[PDB]
RNA sequence: GAUCAAGUGUAGUAUCUGUUCUAUCAGUUUAAUAUCUGAUA
């Protein structure tokens, strides 16, 4: 008895505490298994299982106990497998994917365990079932076993079944496994096609409508893992479906499409011909059916026709699109998401073959449409095929209906829509310069919106002149971009900074248009308003606002004083470690502007004096700082600069720029090589110092210099600078020593693993384990770093008496 | 302590504040080798961790210059753990 | 001499987090370090229009410490 | 137990079997093999232990601008005009507490 | 087993022609045994149609090279470098030197100078001491490589190919000294001293690069009539290459630039660094890849365009600058 | 560092002459079986064929250097 | 001295050799590497002629070369290991006379490394499975998969790590459509490492290994192992299921020796010496290299010997147990 | 330089004040010392 209390105790020691006490007690389940036994283990194993509380990651754990205890246990769990089976089955069928992977792993580890026979004897009771939801299980958990397992071992089973003449609900349940074989496995099934096709295909010639349709299901599923492959396996099914599709109705019939749809697609462009016309007879038909599950079938298989490559462009053109437009491109069809998307996609696919004009021009009469839904519906397909194909096809008279139904749509929009939005921006952007005669009244409807009360509906309408100011350049872009800019002005003293980021965003993109001269608010206005909007707390107000003080800065640096960008730096200066990816970018963008902008002395100047006199999380990010005025203009502006700050005999100042040039290194990359040599005296001082903050962080220099300049040559100033860095080797400080590692695994790169084992073999068998400990931790370092290159550079050992060390081959002449 | 399994087809993922960070050396400088994660590391709640603090992944994981040269990109999944 | 002087001010609370920009502070203002003065001059002049004329643990901030 | 520190070469016996007595220190004797010790003591481009691996003080318990930097376009040209490479040591001159105080047309030149 | 052979005029003979042949006498390669060796040498008569046998020389140790030095032979036995006389009935040993670290496998000479390839321990020059009769150490360099070949580019400089498919050129420091002497009495080999347990005066390695794969010859000359003078390489793979200087920085730098953006933008098939695999054994120096510059052509104009950007030139102007540097060495 | 054990070959302040020198041999007859021209090398100064040379590379990673020491 | 490399004549020294369809069309290609160059060779079925379609420097040293198809596909992939320590899958582009990378799976450190996958390729002949073998220790599977689209996907590794191991051959077994299995042949020499007297050296064996990959569990399990006669050099993959009987045949020192898992009997033939031969009697002999040719109702391999004299070897099958191998001399 | 007590502070590392160190051998330990554990005074 006490000893599944100490299955309670290592079940505790899994679902609690820490990795190696769960890593210990799981070992311990395991291999103590056969003693605890199937029955034991499992009466207490499946209570967790089945409990309600349990979290994913508890049952993770308890299914990796379970494909263990199943492995050892092996032939042991073929009593329980039937009470073990029913508690796990339900995964299968949870809406969760990991609860239903899960219980898919575990029924494959108990068929690997129990024999096949037994999962036979077990699961066959169930195929015979009343219950639809019962058989609906059993047909999954066959699937597993038959994944598990070879697939050919379960077809002997499956050809008993599906010729079960006692019960229809046998022969269905035994379609359902072929069915569900072919949704777990995928792409696997294609070797064993033929022999689930075989079992199928007297199916759908039987005298019961369910399983003519879930018969029909099993092709569907099967041609739908095969593609696009194994056409010559279900040739035996084509006769049997043409003459249920000729024949067939509802459902029953949605089935046959189903399977149809799926067949297309595997079919030579002969075949994919003469039985996409075959459909079209009944498939047209079907277009007006009232059900929504058969409209959702129909729109799939004109998909999946259409789609294949040799049916007409012609074909579609002429029989396909006018009952298609007929029947599905009118109002009721917006009403219902489901359709709704399903329209959408099979019409951008009968526009990817037929042409974007030809689609186009039977959707645009109703961008003018009452209906919101129904103008969203056609504006979200406008906006994907012009998305995928351009304006290439598009007559003038086919632009003149799509701009004017684009400005009615977006002028009758109660509420911002995203796909207004995307379909104006597309349409105007895939048209460029074609937009040119339309200019005013676009403007004139953006303008229009962007003076509307509603926050929201200003948003969208800068968003709008944000996404497309580049095709507003064309023509009177002083005139209309300017007046847009001045509205946007006036939108600066935003109360909402969702808003306020959309005004930046659209003032940013006049600003990458307009040449800075001919600005409507000046650049004098333009500047002053933005310096306190910097400061605001939201993302995107920053963002958009120093990315727009980026291109005033770049673009039009001479409209302001020196003094105006200097103070503007000094704000920006704590953004460089903003937590926002995007803040940060902005920030070394537009800092590394306005750095050419002021100009690199006193910029630099001002960097220095804050690098002394500030908290350490200011003065990381004037480091930051004074790298991007060196990546930027000139490095060579810089480092005399630094030089001069380490003169100053105080250790504050001086770690300071030791900071800085190991920021710098890191941060120039392969421009440190022009650096090096004018560095190098700097860094000997750095380095002889007693100073441990010095010496941390001269090493720290000296790994950035290395990484950055590999292979560009200064292999002699880093062999110098190893006969300094090399001493610190037994340095104790923490701090100290993972900065020398970290120079030593730089220059083992830079100066290469020949040098960094000259420096170690003297300490390998150095008396004191003291140097001997440190030794091997750097040449393990070299080794891991550079095994193969090491080969050629170990140094010749003699052999002794009972050893040979020499290595006879590279002593060879040719 | 970094995990050190052998890391999968999982691409390794990073949280805003965490953003842009190598998850080796914590340097925000040149991003330039995908991080790549073990499938244990990235399952269930564990999928969509980001790889230095676990909290929910913004953006894709960025192994930077300096390690990819070290090969420290080849050590094994660098989930922090 | 580290001691500032300013006019053209709107709180004690406003002039300490407005000065701090400048560096580590121990109307008038004393910083602990020289530069804050080159940097007042330069930035906070014009910054209203503000206007600007001429023990272990606080140097410890200034340390680069890891 | 002290016995195999008893068990080992005397200086003199290390001395007289190796080909390079000049690289024999006192400790030598005290390795785990004092044979390949001093065999990779002698190897062609080796660099010594840093001496103060010994020392009872910790390591180090115990700046000039340079000249074209010092002498726009001047700053420029400090680096891509008149700049002199600096003394530099040879592999393995680590630094220690007291270091301080026929024709020849090169080929291949452009 | 022929290992050494040279073609040579003795001064003592003057005019006569003489091929001179090192042998090992039953070599064992693994683990390496020797019955010594031997120096066979004939007089090449008949307008060099016919060797003459004249005599047959006993060594202690394989004759592994031989050079033709200032009208007598220069042979390296082992680690000995010996210089020998014809004589009449044996070679007669003139000069010895046993401070060579290990096995010689090449003798090259220019005037007073030898470098010698030990099989591990690189490059050693040599002075010979006319008057002195002496062969004296001077120089040496800082790295073990496992030579294969060497070329004389000039006075100062070897360019070097080793077993693990590098080459490097090595160059005396400005200054080295080669009026070097050696003690009569023992003092230079006790007292006064050499570097790290090397020579006195160090090489300086002024290339690296893996061409990988090994290179068993490499010959300074010119491929075509009226073209630039190049450094030619041969490889056991049955592959032959160039090294060529760039003439100014308006090559130099542009190919630099060049191979940098191949490297990101077309880089190696299977999945290989190409800056870590030129940097194999040792960094890359001075050598850039054309076999990577010249992918340039066979890049897709996608990226042709997108590289050519980065280098402010069109396409075709990068392909040409490409045919110019081959065209004006290589055919 | 304790990963380290995670790579064979690295080693510690108790490594012996022997098994660092039998790394050094595995890890060498490892590079002669990758590098295509240095086994060209040594099967042209042996007159031996590349596969065989290949199989006595193998037979030696054994035992490269002879016994452990005692 | 800055100095500009360029290749005059590219290496012509063949390492690997691989043939398909890497085109995707009736006729064979061979892709050669020539170490530090990946090649593709057309031989024109007409004129004999050898032609060159591509050469590409792959700046890296070529290790392991496998061709491999998925099930139901047309068109041969070119797997490679490599020094880089990242198996790359590549396709050869016809139209646009290219070698595409269609996948780059990377699991270690560069260089021609001792525990680090690379030197050894195998693949399941279905095309399911790849495993890449480091010479000692190390070794990982990678399961293939094809998407809808048709396009190439690859599977994480899975370890397949055994300690103090040598693997001297990895190949892939044809087990017909059942799980992937793969046979190595290894020597553990864990116990010579630990032996003063040498003994255990001169008494370890080399053992042949099946690792089966259990496609639905997602593991790799070291199925079988036994210890073999006499050290083989190399494997060759027998055809299996309705094309043959499986198995492997064992190359070794003056013997093959076919293997399979089950109630299968060793059979070993000694190779056949030449009559009056010249060589040294201490001389053993070796296979070098093999070729299978595979047909619609037959097989058979051939092997060369270090002289270059050629056999021609068949497998006799009572059911699905071969019962003999039979060797003919077929050409120098 | 080792070693004991006390204050103080930090994500972590420590700083800082007040003491001890006087003879040999053996064992433990170390590169050698030392410390430590016994013995003789
Ligand atoms: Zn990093
Ligand atoms: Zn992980
Ligand atoms: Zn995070």
């Amino acid at each position: 008895e006490q000893k599944e209390r100490k299955i309670m105790k290592l079940l505790l020691k899994i679902k609690n505490g820490t990795p190696p006490m769960r890593k210990a007690a799981l070992r311990q389940i395991t291999d103590k298994a056969r003693e605890f036994g199937a029955g034991p283990l499992f009466n207490q194993i499946l209570p967790l299982l089945m409990s309600p509380t349990l979290e994913d990651q508890e049952r993770h754990l308890l299914v990796k106990v379970i494909d263990r205890i199943l492995y050892k246990l092996d032939d042991l769990v073929r009593p329980y497998v039937h009470k073990i089976l029913v508690v796990i089955e339900p995964l299968l069928i949870d809406e969760d994917y990991y609860a239903r992977v899960e219980g898919r792993e575990i029924i494959s580890n108990l068929a690997k365990a129990a024999g096949l026979a037994t999962m036979i004897s077990t699961m066959r009771p169930d195929i015979d079932n009343m219950d639809e939801y019962v058989r609906n299980t059993t047909a999954r958990a066959f699937a597993v076993v038959a994944s598990a397992l070879g697939i050919p071992s379960l077809l002997p089973f499956l050809k008993a079944v599906c010729k079960s003449k006692k019960s229809w609900q046998a022969r269905h349940t035994g379609i359902k496994i072929v069915q569900q074989i072919a949704i777990l496995m995928g792409c696997a099934i294609l070797p064993h096609l033929r022999s689930l096709v075989e079992i199928i295909e007297h199916g759908l010639v039987d005298e019961q409508q369910k399983v003519r349709t879930i018969s029909a299901l099993a092709i569907a599923a099967l041609a739908e893992a095969a593609t696009p492959y194994g056409i010559e396996s279900f040739d035996s099914v084509l006769k049997p479906l043409w003459k249920g599709i000729r024949q067939h109705r509802g459902k029953g019939l949605a089935a046959f499409l189903k399977a149809i749809g799926y067949l297309i697609p595997l079919m030579d462009a002969e075949y994919a011909n003469y039985y996409t016309r075959e459909v079209m007879l009944i498939l047209i038909r079907e277009f007006q059916s009232p059900d929504e599950e058969m409209k959702k079938i129909v729109l799939k298989v004109v998909k999946q026709c259409c789609g294949t490559d040799g049916v007409e462009a012609n074909y579609i053109k002429t029989e396909i699109l006018p009952p298609f437009f007929k029947h599905f491109w009118q109002h009721r069809m917006a009403l219902d998401r489901r359709n709704y998307r399903q329209l959408v996609d099979t019409t951008v696919e009968l526009a990817n073959k037929v042409g974007a004009a030809e689609i186009i021009s039977r959707i645009v009469d109703d961008l003018k449409d009452e209906a919101e839904q129904y103008r969203k519906m056609v504006m979200e397909t406008i906006e994907k095929i012009m998305g995928n194909l351009g304006a290439a096809d598009i007559d003038h008279k086919l632009e003149e209906q799509l701009i004017d139904g684009i400005l009615y749509a977006f002028q009758e929009q109660t509420t911002e829509d995203s796909v207004m939005l995307n379909g104006f921006g597309t349409v105007v952007n895939a048209l460029g310069k074609r937009v040119k005669p339309y200019l005013p009244q676009i403007c004139g409807t953006v303008l229009w919106r962007l003076n509307n009360k509603s926050a929201k509906v200003r948003q969208q309408a800068a968003d709008l002149i944000s996404r497309t100011a580049v095709v507003m350049k064309t023509c009177q872009e002083e005139k209309l971009m300017g007046h847009l800019g001045v509205v946007l002005y006036e939108y600066l003293g935003e109360e909402y900074p969702e808003v306020l980021g959309s005004i930046l965003g659209a003032l940013k993109a006049i600003v990458n248009v307009i040449g800075m001269h001919k600005m409507t608010p000046p650049i004098k206005d333009l500047l002053p308003r933005l310096t306190p909007i910097l400061k605001n707390r939201h993302e995107k107000v920053q963002e958009n606002c120093i990315d727009l003080v980026g291109r005033i800065a770049d673009r039009g640096a001479e409209y302001v004083s020196a003094r105006e960008w200097m103070r503007i730096c000094f704000e920006l200066l704590e953004l460089l470690k903003a937590h926002k990816k995007a803040i940060r970018r902005a920030t070394v963008n537009t800092f590394g502007y306005i750095a050419k902008a002021i100009g690199p002395h006193d910029v630099l100047a001002t960097l220095l004096n804050n690098l002394k006199v500030q908290e350490r999380q200011n003065r990381v990010c004037t480091t930051v700082a004074i790298a991007i005025v060196a990546e930027t203009c000139s490095p060579f502006t810089v480092l005399p600069a630094l030089m001069n700050e380490y003169r100053v005999p105080e250790l504050n100042v001086q770690n300071g720029v030791l900071k800085s040039l190991s920021f710098l290194f890191e941060y120039i990359g392969e421009m440190g090589k022009d650096y090096i040599y004018a560095v190098t005296p700097l860094l000997e001082d750095a380095l002889m110092d007693r100073d441990l903050v010095h010496r941390q962080t001269a090493s720290a220099v000296v790994q950035h210099m290395s990484l950055g300049v590999y292979g560009f040559g200064c292999e002699d100033s880093l062999n110098h600078l190893l006969n300094y860095v090399w001493p610190n080797v037994f340095e104790t400080s923490p701090h100290v020593i993972q900065a020398v590692m970290g120079a030593l695994e730089g220059l083992r790169v830079a100066i290469g693993p020949c040098r960094m084992l000259q420096y170690c073999l003297q300490g390998l068998f150095h008396p004191a384990r003291k140097v001997r400990d440190v030794y091997w931790k750097i040449y393990n370092s070299i080794y891991i770093g550079s095994q193969d290159a090491l080969i050629a550079h170990y140094p010749r050992i003699y052999n002794d008496d009972k050893n040979t060390y020499i290595r006879y081959e590279l002593d060879y002449i040719l | 302590i970094f995990c050190r399994k052998q890391a999968g087809v999982a691409i390794g993922r990073l949280c805003e504040k965490c953003d842009g960070k190598c998850v080796i050396c914590d340097s925000y400088v040149r991003p330039c080798t995908l991080v790549r994660i073990c499938d244990e590391c990235n399952y269930g709640s564990y999928q969509g961790r980001c790889v230095i603090c676990g909290g929910p992944g913004v953006s894709d994981a960025y192994y930077c210059k300096e390690c990819t040269i070290q090969e420290k990109d080849r050590d094994g999944c660098p989930k922090i753990v | 001499n580290t001691n500032v002087y300013v006019s053209g001010l709107p709180t004690v609370d406003e002039f300490i987090q407005l000065m701090s920009k400048f560096g580590i502070i121990m109307g008038l203002c004393c910083y602990l370090k020289r530069e804050s003065v080159e940097l007042a001059l330069k930035l906070l002049d014009e910054d209203y229009k503000l206007h600007v004329e001429v023990l272990s643990m606080q140097q410890k901030q200034l340390d680069w410490r890891p | 137990k002290k016995l195999r520190r008893m068990n080992r070469f005397t200086v003199a016996e290390l001395k007289q079997l190796v080909a390079r007595p000049d690289v024999v220190e006192m400790h030598d004797v005290t390795a785990q093999d004092p044979k390949l010790l001093v065999h990779l003591k002698a190897t062609r481009n080796s660099v010594p232990v840093p001496r103060h691996w010994c020392f009872k003080r910790k390591y180090l318990q115990g700046f000039e601008l340079p000249d074209f930097i010092k002498r726009y376009q001047k700053l420029h040209d400090a680096f891509f005009k008149w700049q002199t490479k600096p003394k530099l040591t040879i592999h393995g001159d680590l630094y220690y507490e007291g270091k301080e105080f026929i024709d020849r047309t090169p080929w291949g030149e452009l | 087993a022929a290992f050494s052979v040279a073609v040579c005029r003795f001064s003592n003979t003057g005019e006569d022609w003489y091929v001179l042949v090192g042998v090992a006498k039953d070599l064992i390669l693994n683990p390496r045994s020797v019955a010594g060796g031997f120096v066979y040498t004939y007089k090449l008569v008949n307008n060099g149609e016919k060797l003459e046998f004249l005599h047959k020389t006993p060594v202690e140790e394989v004759p592994a090279a031989i050079a033709p030095f200032q009208g007598r032979v220069l042979i390296g036995v082992g680690k000995l470098l010996r210089v020998y006389d014809l004589g009449k009935k044996k070679l007669l040993r003139k000069c010895e030197n046993k401070h060579i670290a290990n096995y010689i496998s090449g003798i090259q000479t220019i005037g007073h100078r030898v470098i010698v390839s030990d099989v591990q321990e690189s490059f050693i020059w040599v002075r010979y001491k006319r008057n002195e009769n002496q062969l004296i150490i001077f120089a040496d360099d800082t790295y073990p490589r496992w030579v294969t070949t060497a070329s004389l580019l000039d006075y100062d400089t070897v360019a070097g190919a080793d077993k693990f498919g590098n080459i490097c050129v090595v160059r005396l420091p400005p200054n080295t000294n080669d009026e070097v002497d050696e003690d009569p009495t023992g003092n230079k080999a006790l007292w006064d001293r050499g570097l790290l347990n090397g020579a006195s005066q160090k090489a300086e390695v002024i290339m690296n690069y893996h061409v990988g794969e090994t290179v068993l010859s490499l010959q300074k000359t010119t491929l075509i009539p009226g073209g630039s003078e190049s450094l030619v390489y041969t490889t056991l793979s049955g592959g032959i290459g160039i090294l060529v200087p760039f003439t100014s920085h308006e090559d130099h730098d542009f190919f630099q630039h060049v191979e940098m953006h191949l490297r990101s933008e077309h880089p190696p098939l299977c999945g290989r660094d190409h800056l870590s695999f030129r940097s194999y054994y040792f960094p890359v120096k001075n050598v850039i890849d054309g076999d990577l510059c010249e992918q340039f052509n066979s890049m897709e104009p996608n990226k042709q365009k997108n590289v050519s950007e980065e280098l402010d030139r069109t396409p075709p102007e990068v392909s040409k600058k490409l045919e110019d540097i081959r065209t004006r060495y290589a055919f | 560092e304790h990963l380290q054990s995670k790579y064979i070959g690295t080693g510690h302040a108790d490594t012996t002459k022997w098994e660092w020198l039998v790394n050094q041999h595995r890890d060498s007859y490892c590079s002669y079986m990758g590098h295509f021209d240095l086994l060209n090398y040594f099967a042209i100064a042996e007159n031996e064929s590349k596969a065989r040379v290949r199989f006595n590379l193998m037979e030696k990673m054994l035992q490269p250097c002879g016994p452990p020491a005692d | 001295m800055f100095l500009y490399n360029l290749t005059l004549q590219r290496a012509t020294g063949i390492s690997f050799a691989i043939h398909g369809n890497f085109s995707g069309t009736k006729q064979q290609e061979i892709v050669v590497s020539r170490g530090k160059i990946l090649e593709l060779l057309r031989p024109d079925p007409n004129t004999g002629k050898v032609h060159t379609l591509l050469t590409v420097e792959v700046f890296g040293v070529i290790r392991s070369l496998m061709a491999f198809r998925l099930t139901g596909g047309t068109k041969d992939y070119i797997v490679v290991g490599s020094d880089s320590g990242r198996i790359v899958i590549l396709e050869y582009q016809p139209s646009k006379n290219m070698f595409e990378k269609i996948h780059q799976e990377t699991f270690g450190k560069s260089g021609c490394r001792r525990i680090v996958p690379g030197q050894f390729l195998a693949v399941d002949p279905k095309g399911r499975a790849v495993m890449i073998s480091a010479i000692e220790k190390q070794k990982l599977v990678y399961i293939l998969n094809r998407d809808a689209a048709a396009r190439l996907t690859i599977s994480s590794p899975l370890e397949a790590h055994k300690a103090n191991t040598l693997v001297y051959h990895v190949v892939g077994v044809d087990v017909g459509f059942e799980n992937p299995m793969f046979a190595c042949l290894e020597m553990d020499y864990e116990e010579a490492d630990n032996d003063p007297t040498g003994e255990a050296a001169a008494n370890t064996q080399q053992t042949l290994t099946f690792y089966e990959l259990d496609l639905g569990l997602n593991h790799v399990v070291r199925k079988y192992s036994e210890p073999l006669e006499e050290h083989g050099n190399f494997l060759i993959t027998v055809p299996g299921g309705s094309d043959g009987p499986s198995g492997v045949l064992i190359c070794s020192e003056n013997y093959i020796t076919y293997k399979n898992f089950g109630d299968q009997p060793d059979i070993r033939c000694p190779i056949p010496r030449r009559r009056n031969d010249l060589d040294d009697p201490e001389r053993g002999m070796i296979f070098v290299c093999s070729a299978t040719h595979k047909t619609k109702s037959m097989f058979f391999f051939l092997a060369q010997t270090e002289q270059g004299d050629i056999f021609k070897i068949t497998l006799e099958t009572d059911e699905d147990m071969v019962t003999e191998i039979r060797l003919k001399y077929f050409d120098t």
